[PDB]
């Protein structure tokens, strides 16, 4: 308990103040948040993992090429850092947590990362590796939030697979082999081929019960949006942010959600 | 000669009691500040659990006072039995207070969060905390009984 | 409970008047060479004096241990005997005579020396044995010695029983595979039976342990109630003590003790009695007899 | 026996002086730890906004009060010392006085450390709470003042124990 | 003699360990109760039973400590080393049993409260588990009482 | 003179260690049951077997402790250091066996409660494993009984 | 005079260490067996081989404890320190060997449960590994018996 | 007899504890200054003096050690344990106070180095916090002097 | 005098250390062979060599301990403290060497199981590594035998 | 006197420490060599040179132990406390040096396996580190022999 | 008469701690050399400087130990109380200095070997840093030589 006052107290106070102050306009807000995060530079590993979260997607996008030069336009330092096509993939395998594992898991390069569906599969595998790495750094209450996020991503991928991607070889086995209680009981979603079946599978977790509801919204989207939208709706739990705990990831997630809401506002 | 142990009992009784009292008050206080960030009115009433934790220090302080008063060397011959009894009496009171405060701190910290979420459960949290705080009173009773055995 | 001569954690009037009477001791203490002289044994239950005496624990413990050993021996014998009946009813092969007979003979003989020694000590009153020297006699695996032996033939009987037990080990493993080869899985029965027999024999002491624990808890509750009733005979204090005793009887004596006893009894029944029968498998046949509608 | 005799034959003046010094040392350490704990949050809040410096200074003052009380207790203990005559170097009165001094010093030091840690944690939380909202500063300050009573109670206990000194 | 220096120490240790176990149980019980009542305030009252079940261990420890304290009286009889040693053993046994029972009851109650709102059958399951746990505390109290009583002879 | 101290300490240690092992097993079983019974009511009663299976070890330990306490009788025989050493050894063996059995039973019961939601054909195997583990408690009780029987024969 | 205070302690330590090793092995064995039975109930009964073999260590420990208890016969002969110390050392050696064998058997069974679940063709190898592990327990029991046999001064 | 040894040990501890505390505080402040230099190098020297302020604690510890050394001499008086133990206690108290103050000042300076860069108006607040922290060191020095005064019996 | 204490302690330490080393080596070998038992069961049969080597090391340690025990014949010749110290040192050395060799062989076999599973051509290298590891156990046994023989030279 | 109580113990400890260090180094080297052979079976035979070089520690320890054992002979001449203390110090120095050399050689070989697998050009050159480690072990053995040579210096 | 035990223990400790420091340095040196391999195999020979430094540290430790052992002459100049305590203190000081120097040399050499690829001309600066670190080994050897006889032969 005394370690917080021993070190990291000032950074924690600054992060708490910045989060409390938070609430091309979307691009400007994202740039301001990224600058605030960068200026803040134990917690170093947490910041590295938080950045690597979006850096996995940034590297996946940069893996194209095929109009690859356009990736510089979205070079947001929050996720699109320069430090984080097999020949170039081997070079990019450094300075990232999920990259060494993806080097072997996605050794087929574009063959296993086709832009239609297999690129999404490689992105999901990288996200699973990053989630495993983040969960490895256990010791705080953020483990529950990380597990919830990974479960939401896995369940959304499984729902998308059962909806229409089953014809894209995303079968029941692929619901966990390629599509990133879920780390132990994800087998219940392998047969949830229907919206009613999805609700029944969600009934296995009473907290996840009634989250799907009519499933008209949230679950209607493919990729990782089905159960991820449930996490977005329940993010009010993340809004608690009890003191003397790692809240940098929570602040980053809140800033990202605010940026997304501002983008969704657009022209009213 | 033996009275060194008896004197040490009174110091240990206060030290170990305050050690748990500070730990309980710290955990209870931290949760109160967290609730006070958003819920303005709930935090003011929630300070009772912190006040309850601070009472345990008073109970230990009184127990220490009795032990000190009973160690008068020039009044009566403080044999080894009196020194052993006083040290034993202090040890129970100090240890019990440390445990009792620790539970109150753990319970109180969760209680502040629970009250900030659903105000209805505030009565339930108080009841559990009050029941837990009875252990310190139980330790106080044992301390008085043990200290009373200084007759011979 | 009627057999145990204990009623609501308290003795009462047995069918006899008093089994044991203090030998002289009109004013002498109970702990004496004369001690208590028994006119006759109380047939209905245990001696009333023994329950409340200081020597209650050793005698009751020995009696409970002996009763548990005898009951376990009887249950094991019944379970082993049921094997022949099951084999005949299902018209099983020669495997019964090949394996069931040695299986029911080896354990029976192994426990027979102990059971017979317990009976003889109870029957002949061989106080030179007691609870301890019986195990001491059973302890020695080697021949000779036998100074404390009470059975006139124990010197040869122990050797004969040891030889029979040693010879029974292969007789319970070979004949079934021999018959299988002649007519042309024993590993499951192999090794498992030998250790399981000892395990089942040991598990019988759970009943004695549970009985002793129940007796101790009841005695504690009765002592608390009596202490409340005697020194705190004041109306409010007596009422509070009665309420506390009722609550304790409801909690420990009624609920916890009964639940523990039921669980232990079921565990014993499955572990040993079911071990020699049932054999598992199968299913419950059920027609469409409006079962959901019923 | 012989080891027991040697243990009973230890000089009580050394133990009394050790306890007297340890009281002040532990009080200073606890006060410094609490001051650092409060100061981290105060500096963070000032970086966020320098408006609440006066409100934050109360926590630092409360933390320093523990050091002040410890210094007062140490001065009292130093006053309680005696000449330690050679003849009564092992007298029952000398042994009793030394044991009482050691016990009082240990109690004072432990109480000061606990109070300092509690005050530091409370102030660290309170500075962040005030940064979140200045309306809650009054309740946080009241809670900190209430929690500061541990040091006062420990000092009272030590002062009461200090009357037991009777070194010839 | 020096027998009280061990007998009183054992008597104090009994209450100390019992209080430690009761606090360890109560902390987990309260955490679980708060977690359950955050979402379902209706079952909060039903979830408070394990708290009282754990707290009963404190009363048991206090009774054992009172018995041990009353069992020592130099003015009545010369408390030889055997009596003090037996009293200390009884106190240590009762305290350790109480601490273990409190820790187990706290863990079980926290788990049940966390699972209380999931299914109403938890209201019976957790109660049964708490009763089975408190059975160990009762057995330890009985053993301590027996040892304290046997401590009275000392030849 | 000091032998009764050793004997009482051995009995107290036996009781305390048996209580601790039973408490650990019961806490593990309770956590497992709370996890399992949320989904289905089957774990409420059909899987409450380890809850009493673990308390059986505590009952055995209490019985052994009572036997050891009854073993000491200074007014009947002036116990030498042999009696104290034997009583301490028996108590330590009983307590350690009880603790080991409690830990193993708790782990196995937690695993079985977790697997309860799986195919129910594994209930027989889980019960068999629990019985095989609990056999250690009976072995320890037998060893303690043998030691207590050999204890009083001191010259 | 102080020899029994060592011999009884050695016997108790032997029993305790054997029980601890058996429990340590049986915990992993039971966890693996439960996992395999959940995955494949067909082989659950046949997978209790390490679980059953775990109790052999406890049986051997109980036998060694009984032998040690029978060794202490003050009436038969005045127990000098040369016998009590030897008995205590034999008990300690037997208990340590039992604990080591139990840990090894637990690790082997934990591996073998998953190995058989993936493919039952490795049951022979698992049994051979378990037998090799139990050879250490057998050697320890033999050594303990031999050491206890030297109580004649 | 051993009183000179006790006094020498106390003086050594008084020196060493203060030196270690000052070293830790100075190292923390230097790391903070090095971190802050890359951002606003114009303010590198604006807080270097409070960073090296650990020299104050070092000098206080050296003064305490010198004072303790001065008071020990066989020629002046054959000081007994009542003097050596008192000197050792005074030295230990001074050293512990110095170490605690040094650690607290190091943490406070590590915070203030970033705080002043983030807000130049916070320099006065950082100075006030540093003075409040150094009040503990001043009190410790006063207590050490008072304790060493009575040691000359 | 007290030399038999030292001799028995040394023999027990030798046996215990040898058993612990053999157990660690066997556990590592089994952990390694668990994968080979499924990836290529045909090569799994040949993969049992490290377990056999660990068993051989344990047997050598047990043989050394048995020789040391057989060297103690008080009725034939009085055991001076010199002989007891020498025997205890020999046992400790043999046990430590056996434990180290067993741990090394276990690690080597754990690596070599996967090494041979990836490529059968590494069997020769694995065998060479195992032989080199067992050479250390052989040297330790020889040293223990020499020390045991020298233990009787006192007078 | 009680010379072998320290001299023989040190003689045993020398071999024990040397064996432990050699085992650790050989285990690390074997893991590295297994990984390299899995990468390429061609280099498996050629990469055993560090494994063999790590074996010199066992030979040196055995030689030192034999020399120390031969250095103790009460029949030839009585050895004082100094005569045993010097031998114990020599054995301890030799064992610690052997352990340090074994650890260093193990780390160096573990690195060198990968170094040779990547760049065959540096494979032969990397042997300089192993040569330096062997030289350190030889220097330690020489120092130990020099220390042990003073066995007859006493009077 | 018990002083020679302490003296021999001190010499053995000197040798053991010097060997431990040398091994700790050489492990990091070899790790750095292997890391620098393949990336720049040409500079393999130039990277052997830390190996030479570790060998020099080991040789210095062995020389100090042999010098201490040369004083084991109980046939003359009765050891008295000084010949044990002084020898033990000198051995302990030499061994601890050797261990510290070995750790520092290993750290610096590993850092230089890792950094040898970037700015290869900085090999001279890396060797200068390594020599400035290894000067502590020579200082410790000098101190041990000073203490080898300062309090040993002056017992009279």
């Amino acid at each position: 308990a005394m370690t917080f006052n021993i070190h990291g107290g000032y950074l924690e106070a600054i992060v708490r103040g910045y989060r409390a102050g938070l609430l091309t306009i979307v691009e400007k807000c994202t740039l301001k948040l990224v600058d605030e995060y960068k200026h803040m530079l134990p917690l170093s590993t947490f910041l590295e993992y938080i950045t690597y979260g979006h850096m996995i997607d940034n590297v996946v996008l940069i893996v194209t090429g095929r109009d690859v030069q356009e990736l510089l336009e979205k070079c947001h330092p929050l996720g699109m850092f320069d430090s984080i096509m097999r020949e170039l993939y081997r070079l990019v395998l450094v300075d990232t947590p999920l990259a060494p594992y993806f080097s072997e898991c996605i050794t087929s390069e574009d063959l296993d990362d086709m832009n239609i569906e297999i690129m999404r599969n490689t992105l999901y595998k990288a996200y699973l590796e990053d989630f495993y790495k983040f969960c490895q750094k256990l010791g705080g209450a953020t483990a529950e939030i990380m597990s919830d996020l990974l479960a939401f991503e896995a369940d959304r991928r499984a729902v998308n697979i059962t909806i229409n991607s089953i014809g894209t070889e995303l079968t029941r086995d692929d619901r966990r082999k390629l599509y990133s209680l879920y780390p132990y009981g994800h087998e219940e979603l392998a047969v949830c081929e229907d919206i009613d079946q999805v609700r029944g599978v969600m009934e296995k977790y009473p907290p996840y019960q009634s989250i799907f509801s009519k499933l008209s919204y949230g679950e209607s989207q493919m990729l990782d949006k089905a159960f991820y939208e449930e996490e977005v709706k329940r993010l009010c739990l993340a809004f608690e942010q009890q003191f003397h705990y790692g809240v940098f990831f929570a602040y980053m997630r809140l800033r990202e959600q605010e940026i997304r809401n501002l983008m969704w506002i657009s022209e009213c | 000669t033996a009275p060194f142990f008896g004197f040490l009992g009174a110091a240990a009784a206060l030290v170990f009691s305050c050690m748990g009292a500070a730990y309980g008050t710290a955990k209870s206080g931290v949760g109160v500040a967290s609730m006070g960030v958003m819920r303005p009115e709930l935090v003011m009433k929630s300070i009772v659990p912190v006040v309850m934790a601070g009472v345990l220090g008073i109970y230990g302080l009184i127990i220490a006072v009795i032990i000190s008063t009973g160690i008068n060397p020039k009044a009566k011959s403080y044999y080894l039995f009196d020194g052993y009894a006083h040290l034993s009496s202090g040890l129970a009171c100090g240890l019990a207070g440390l445990s009792a405060g620790m539970a109150i701190g753990i319970v109180g910290d969760a209680g502040v969060r629970a009250n900030a979420q659903q105000p209805k459960l505030f009565v339930g949290m108080i009841l559990i905390l009050i029941f837990a705080e009875a252990l310190a009173l139980y330790g106080l009773i044992v301390g008085i009984i043990l200290s009373s055995r200084a007759g011979q | 409970g009627l057999i145990y001569n204990e009623f609501f954690s308290v003795p009462f009037e047995i069918f006899s008047h008093s089994a044991y009477a203090c030998r002289d001791l009109s004013c002498s203490e109970a702990t004496t060479v004369g001690l208590i002289k028994v006119r006759d044994t109380y047939p209905f239950g245990v001696d009333p004096v023994w329950h409340g005496s200081r020597s209650e624990l050793p005698f009751l413990n020995s009696l409970k241990m002996k009763m548990s050993i005898l009951l376990g021996v009887a249950q094991m014998n019944l379970g082993i005997i049921l094997s022949y009946f099951n084999a005949t009813f299902f018209r099983i092969g020669v495997n019964i005579w090949c394996q069931f007979i040695p299986q029911i003979i080896f354990l029976n003989s192994l426990f027979g020396y102990l059971s017979l020694l317990i009976i003889l000590k109870w029957i002949t009153g061989s106080q030179a044995d007691l609870y301890h020297v019986m195990i001491y006699m059973f302890l020695s695996p080697t021949d000779e010695l036998g100074d404390n032996q009470l059975f006139p033939g124990q010197k040869t009987a122990q050797l004969v029983l040891l030889l029979l037990a040693f010879v029974s080990v292969p007789w319970m493993l070979l004949p079934k595979p021999f018959i299988l080869k002649m007519q042309h899985h024993q590993m499951i029965h192999t090794i498992e039976f030998v250790l399981g027999a000892v395990s089942n024999t040991a598990s019988y002491l759970r009943l004695w342990a549970l009985s002793l624990a129940h007796s101790e808890l009841s005695s504690v509750f009765y002592e608390k109630v009596l202490l409340l009733a005697w020194g705190y005979n004041n109306i409010l204090i007596l009422i509070v003590g009665i309420i506390v005793f009722i609550f304790a009887t409801v909690g420990v004596l009624l609920v916890m003790e009964t639940l523990s006893a039921f669980l232990h009894a079921l565990r014993l029944h499955w572990v040993e009695f079911q071990n020699k029968f049932y054999e598992g498998d199968g299913y419950k046949f059920s027609p469409f007899s409006f079962a959901l509608l019923d | 026996s012989s080891w027991s005799r040697a243990l009973v034959k230890i000089s009580p003046y050394t133990f009394s002086a050790i306890g007297i010094a340890v009281a002040i040392g532990v009080s200073v350490l606890g006060a410094a730890w609490g001051i650092y704990i409060t100061g981290s949050s105060l500096i963070g809040a000032a970086i966020k906004a320098p408006r609440i410096t006066s409100k934050n200074l109360i926590s630092v003052i409360f933390c320093e009060a523990v050091a002040i009380y410890g210094v007062i207790v140490a001065i009292i203990l130093q006053t309680k010392l005696e000449s330690v005559p050679a003849s009564q170097i092992y007298a029952p009165e000398s042994l009793r006085a030394g044991y009482a001094i050691f016990a009082s010093g240990i109690i004072v030091g432990f109480a000061n450390l606990v109070c300092g840690l509690c005050v530091g944690i409370i102030g660290s939380s309170c500075a962040l709470s005030d940064a979140q909202n200045s309306s809650l500063f009054v309740k946080i300050l009241v809670i900190e003042i209430f929690g500061s009573a541990l040091g006062l109670f420990g000092v009272i206990v030590g002062i009461i124990m200090s009357a037991q000194a009777s070194w010839p």
